[PDB]
């Protein structure tokens, strides 16, 4: 364990004898941490990672049905919790049942809007984050069923409806607008092939404009960079095939100058905390590069792993993000939620799964039983999954109206 | 008539007289409901009458009041928040009673997108942004990095253009944290919308000033990405005596931020046709090793590639 090496504890922050409020809580978390990377040490016992597998599967299994009223504040976020979820189980390699397969089918039926696009619960009006959410759990369901609960002239009409004169698309109507309104019609465009000529007409310069002085990509353009529009951003202008839109090299220096030294996992943004959820929106950006130099013919590119360290990653989200009751985390002493336990799961595999072309190369650290299914880069469901959904879509024409 | 949902004798709204009349249209989750939310009963009933109140298209005093409950409830309910502003407009209502109001729910749920989003429609509307700085800057008092407050500063200060005192505020929380990120963020936003960083003078007083602070916190990664982000623009290469004042900190100043930087100035000078090109790029190449196996081995993927890459470029 490369977190273990003793060689290790020298990574610890250096503040240089000047306290803020920055060093202090990066300082908190470090200590917290440590205690937990030397908790095996303290007990005498031999270091075992192992991903708690059926833990995290009840916990799936049973919020894929019911939630307590804690989860009242995600009342308008429903078909979140089907993605999530859905997704989790997945990655476990679980499958769904063909009987709650058509319930959650019947579920985003009533969250769809008859004026195109996906609302948070049923009767709820259209919001793009919601209705890529739900297009995402239709796809990993990938029936036929699934499918056919898409109406995709309403979807293109609606998309339509919230695109702008500069490039941009507000996440609903009335509403605001930032990179992640894009990646959700990109994403949502292109798996149902709704994508007319003009739709991403000036996106690729809108989100190239959101890029700034550190390489990473903010919400909207003069904003920090951050680690969650940052993955927008750029897995938005793979779909459109303009990556060569950003600066790619200030990009790649900015997401690996996130993986934290000392914890192994990934900040939001520079001099802020880890997160497992980031092991997922900043990792999951390094194969999207990957694939982006490489199509510029790089040779420098490693041919059996990511730009960043696989290991300490996986070190991280094993050690210090799952909680033993099941479900995932932030960081110790977070509660577990949905949310973490998708992206912290989704992180895992794709710090397990490399590949570029004919090359493949797994790193699962702990007990193989951990190594879990691979997921797509941009879309964040099962490869499997994409490739079957475009291939359906495609049976169809774009919407010409 | 505001009954607090949180008073004592708050009663739900179907054990109330001046409701009776509408009937409560519950929550359709299907025969075969999933991922679904065991409400509780103040939840469930207030959300029930919402329900009703918003398929009949009620624009009713009584409508309006009922949403502020169901924003407290779920403020990311973005379609309530809808039908807010849809009454605000109806009922001709007060705007700058409405800004009391999300001036308060804002400081209770500062991290909401939809509460931050409403106060942009209503500096819109009454285009009036007097409260605005001051406002956003308790938020900052609080919670120094709160992203929708610092992406509301920058939409008030370039919609109304109130750049003049930005600058002065961005010293000032410097000062309460020189690794504050988000404040170094602005300051670039401030400098490059006004003077920009072509005026030699500016960006003269800039890598001044920055250098101080590395100075300080040698190891404030703030300073440094600043220090690439504002220079890496012109080329690094263009600036000589910058190298010779890094080589310096070497012994001092040295963390593995200054050797970081080193690499990417050679980078630069090998693109830019620099003099001792074999010499330069065994440099960097070393800089690069002890960056993957010593210095910065958390990203020895990414030194390694950088070494690689130098190589198949200037070899
Ligand atoms: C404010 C902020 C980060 C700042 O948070 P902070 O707590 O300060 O954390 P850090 O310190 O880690 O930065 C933005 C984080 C952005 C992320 C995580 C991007 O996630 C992808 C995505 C796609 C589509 C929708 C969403 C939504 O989250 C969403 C939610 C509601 C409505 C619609 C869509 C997200
Ligand atoms: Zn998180």
């Amino acid at each position: 364990l490369y977190s273990l090496r003793p060689e290790h504890a020298r990574e610890r922050l250096q503040d240089d004898s000047v306290e803020t409020v920055t060093s202090i809580e990066q300082a908190k978390v470090e200590e917290k941490i440590q205690e937990v990377f030397s908790s095996y040490k303290f007990n005498h016992l031999v270091p075992r990672l192992v991903l708690q597998r059926e833990k995290h599967f009840h916990y799936l299994k049973r919020g894929l049905r019911q939630l307590t009223d804690a989860y009242e504040c995600l009342d308008a976020s429903r078909p979140w919790l089907c993605y999530w979820i859905l997704h989790s189980l997945e990655l476990l390699d679980e499958p769904i049942p063909q009987i709650v397969a058509t319930d959650v089918c019947q579920f985003l039926e009533l969250c769809q809007s008859p004026d195109g696009g996906f609302g948070g619960g049923p009767g709820q009006y259209p919001h793009l984050a919601p209705t890529y959410a739900a297009v995402n759990a239709l796809c990993i369901i990938g029936t036929e069923e699934a499918y056919n609960v898409i109406n995709r002239e309403k979807l293109l009409q609606y998309l339509y409806s919230l695109k702008q004169p500069d490039g941009s698309f507000l996440m609903h109507v009335g509403g605001e607008v930032d990179v992640r309104s894009a990646y959700c019609a990109a994403s949502v465009a292109s798996l149902t092939n709704i994508i007319t000529p003009d739709l991403f007409e000036g996106t690729a310069e809108w989100i190239a404009r959101c890029q700034n002085w550190e390489g990473g990509i903010g919400g909207v353009p003069g904003m920090e960079a951050h680690g969650g529009y940052t993955f927008c951003g750029l897995a938005a202008l793979v779909i459109l095939k303009k990556e060569r839109s950003l600066n790619l090299k200030s990009l790649l220096q900015w997401v690996t100058s996130r993986q934290m030294r000392f914890e192994g996992g990934f900040q939001g943004r520079c001099n802020k905390l880890v997160d497992g959820c980031y092991s997922f929106w900043q990792a999951g950006l390094l194969p999207l590069l990957h694939r982006a130099l490489h199509a510029q013919g790089d040779p420098a590119l490693s041919m059996s792993h990511w730009m960043f360290h696989q290991q300490a990653l996986q070190e991280y989200i094993l050690m210090c993000c799952q909680c033993p009751a099941g479900g995932l985390l932030d960081k110790p002493g977070k509660s577990r939620d949905f949310y973490h336990t998708c992206y912290c799961l989704s992180g895992l595999s794709i710090a397990q799964h490399f590949g570029s072309g004919a090359m493949l190369h797994d790193v699962v650290m702990g007990v193989p039983e951990n190594v879990l299914q691979p997921t797509h880069p941009v879309y964040n469901i099962g490869p499997d999954k994409v490739i079957q959904a475009t291939t359906h879509f495609l049976q169809k024409p774009v919407p010409g109206f | 008539g505001f009954l607090s949902l949180d008073s004592p004798t708050y009663v739900l709204y179907r054990d109330r007289a001046e409701w009776a009349d509408i009937d409560p249209v519950p929550q359709n989750d299907g025969p075969s409901p999933v991922v679904q939310i065991i409400y509780s009963e103040k939840f469930r009933d207030v959300y029930d009458y919402f329900r009703a109140v918003l398929q009949r298209d009620e624009r009713s005093e009584r409508a309006f009041k009922l949403t502020r409950d169901a924003i407290e409830l779920n403020a990311a309910n973005y379609t309530v928040w809808h039908f807010r502003r849809v009454l605000l407009r109806s009922l001709q209502k007060d705007l700058q009673e409405e800004m009391n109001y999300i001036t308060a729910i804002i400081e209770e749920q500062p991290k909401n997108y939809q509460v931050w989003h409403h106060r942009r429609v209503l500096v819109e509307w009454l285009k009036d942004p007097s409260q605005e700085l001051e406002f956003i800057a308790d938020i900052l008092n609080q919670d120094a990095k709160n992203y929708h407050a610092w992406q509301h500063r920058q939409w008030v200060i370039q919609e109304f253009r109130l750049w003049d005192n930005e600058l002065q505020y961005v010293d000032q929380l410097l000062k309460e944290d020189v690794r504050n990120n988000s404040v170094w963020n602005q300051r670039h936003f401030v400098i490059s919308n006004t003077t920009g960083y072509s005026d030699r003078a500016v960006l003269e007083r800039e890598v001044q000033y920055t250098l101080e602070m590395i100075k300080l916190v040698p190891h404030n990664e703030s300073a440094w990405n600043y220090l690439k982000g504002i220079l890496q623009d012109r080329g690094l290469s263009r600036y000589p005596n910058l190298l010779n004042q890094l080589l310096d900190l070497q012994p001092s100043h040295s963390s593995p931020y200054l050797i970081a930087f080193l690499v990417d100035i050679y980078e630069d000078m090998l693109e830019n046709q620099c003099d001792n090109k074999e010499d330069i790029l065994n440099k960097a190449l070393e800089l690069c090793e002890i960056l993957a196996k010593e210095k910065d081995t958390i990203r020895k993927e990414y030194w390694r590639y950088i070494g690689r890459s130098l190589q198949s470029k200037h070899s």
